[PDB]
């Protein structure tokens, strides 16, 4: 009972820490990259800017 | 996109959408209100006549009649379908600074440098009421109910007046200096306010204390009246500043979007009624439509 | 005077006469004697009706008047748009100071 529960919770939570962080960071850089170098055409939050 | 449309000759002040979300109107020192489309972003009528510079537009809630607040006492009225004059609401003995409208498009409130608030009917051509304070007034807002009218002056004291009583019911406190724009939510439950202390404070309508003091949007020597708005949800707050930046807040007390783009001081920021767009105007003669995907 | 009477022009009217009969239709022409001209007229003698057409009543014959229904029925300014851009300023602080 305790062994099967610990496997499913680790599977649900830990899976998004690796690829989803890098994929969203790349899409954040890509919108800024498509925005050019000296003109923020992508409307990003102040912290990410 | 963003869309930075050019058109005006001189400092533009006010730019607003219809209640529907299908047009802009804009007009400042030009003495020319210039109507626009939203979705092929082209001009329409050159509403010509105002012999003072414009300080405030507001669409009638029919999306047809437009109202101005010139620097020569007039408050004009325009048929946005045809583009003809209707009236010249002649009253004040000085420069008007703000306007506000109701649900019922019939009643209007204006604010002079005579220290006089005045409520207008769109049928009489004269004043219904005349509330004389003392120091020249600047910003006004009327509630959705058609009951409470908020006045903003030079004392930093946003006074509240009803249409039945006409008594100094309540006075907002803790604002050290100058008010440039009031703004009631789409609930009728809270104001926004730009002071010259750069504290873009929110207030309550009913107990009547503060909510959240926002801080980070400077006014300086220019002495333009800067604006604030409530977003269609009432999640976001959009305050412009003389730092060329549109400081959008999170309404939880967090700066999210701070987008530059203008080369001069910003005036009246707005929001579209449904889709997330931001009208931002500035002495510069330019205007943006900042979006969120 | 007759300022009010011009305001009624081209409205569907309900006109009671001294006989009791009541005519109905739009108002095309009007007089100083209150001669009315009426278009597409219908008497209601009283559960009754008749079609006449164009009717010209005298002043003697008319009693009262009453509206049934309402009257029947800047090209492009200088402004131009552009696309995007959103330049960053090196400096901060207000516009006039420096």
């Amino acid at each position: 009972e305790n062994s099967q529960s610990p496997n499913i919770q680790p599977l649900l939570h830990t899976e998004n820490l690796a690829p989803a962080v890098v994929d969203n960071v790349k899409d954040d850089l890509i919108v800024s990259k498509g925005g050019n170098s000296r003109e923020l055409a992508r409307n990003v939050p102040v912290n990410e800017m | 996109p963003n869309l930075q449309m050019f058109g005006h000759t001189a400092e533009v002040l006010v730019a607003r959408f219809d209640p529907s979300g299908s047009y802009f109107a804009s007009g400042g020192m030009d003495r020319q209100i210039l109507l626009w489309n939203v979705f092929d972003v082209k001009n329409y009528g050159v509403l010509n006549g105002c012999k003072g510079a414009i300080t405030d537009l507001q669409w009638s809630r029919d999306s047809r009649v437009v109202y101005c607040s010139s620097s020569d006492t007039h408050l004009m009225s325009w048929d946005a379908v045809s583009g003809q004059k209707i009236r010249k609401h002649k009253g004040h003995a000085g420069v008007v600074n703000a306007l506000d409208v109701l649900k019922v498009s019939e009643l209007l409130t204006s604010v002079s440098d005579d220290c006089t608030m005045k409520v207008w009917d769109s049928r009489s051509k004269d004043c219904i009421k005349t509330i004389e304070e003392k120091y020249p007034l600047t910003a006004v807002a009327i509630a959705q109910q058609g009951t409470q009218v908020f006045i903003g002056g030079i004392d930093g004291a946003i006074k509240i007046w009803d249409l039945r009583n006409n008594h100094c019911s309540h006075v907002l406190k803790g604002h050290k200096d100058i008010i440039t724009s009031l703004a009631i939510s789409k609930d009728g439950s809270s104001l926004l306010s730009n002071s010259m202390d750069n504290t873009v404070r929110i207030f309550d309508v009913k107990a009547q204390r503060q909510l959240q003091i926002f801080e980070g949007a400077i006014h300086g020597q220019e002495h333009n009246l800067l604006g604030v708005a409530w977003s269609r949800n009432s999640r976001f707050v959009g305050a412009g500043s003389s730092d060329k930046n549109v400081y959008v807040w999170s309404a939880t007390g967090d700066l999210r979007y701070v987008l530059p783009g203008h080369e001069g001081s910003v005036n009246h920021v707005d929001f579209h009624p449904h889709q997330d767009i931001i009208l931002s105007c500035s002495s510069d003669r330019t205007i943006f439509l900042g979006e969120l995907n | 005077g007759t300022t009010k009477m011009v305001s009624l022009l081209n409205h569907s009217l309900n006109v009671t006469t001294k006989d009791g009969r009541t005519f109905v239709g739009q108002l095309l022409a009007f007089d100083g004697f209150m001669n009315l001209v009426l278009s597409d007229c219908q008497e209601y003698r009283h559960e009754e009706k008749r079609m006449l057409g164009l009717v010209i009543l005298r002043g003697e014959f008319i009693v009262s008047l009453s509206v049934q229904g309402p009257p029947p029925m800047l090209l492009s300014g200088p402004g131009v748009a552009r696309p995007a851009g959103r330049g960053i300023p090196l400096g901060q602080a207000p516009v006039g100071l420096a």
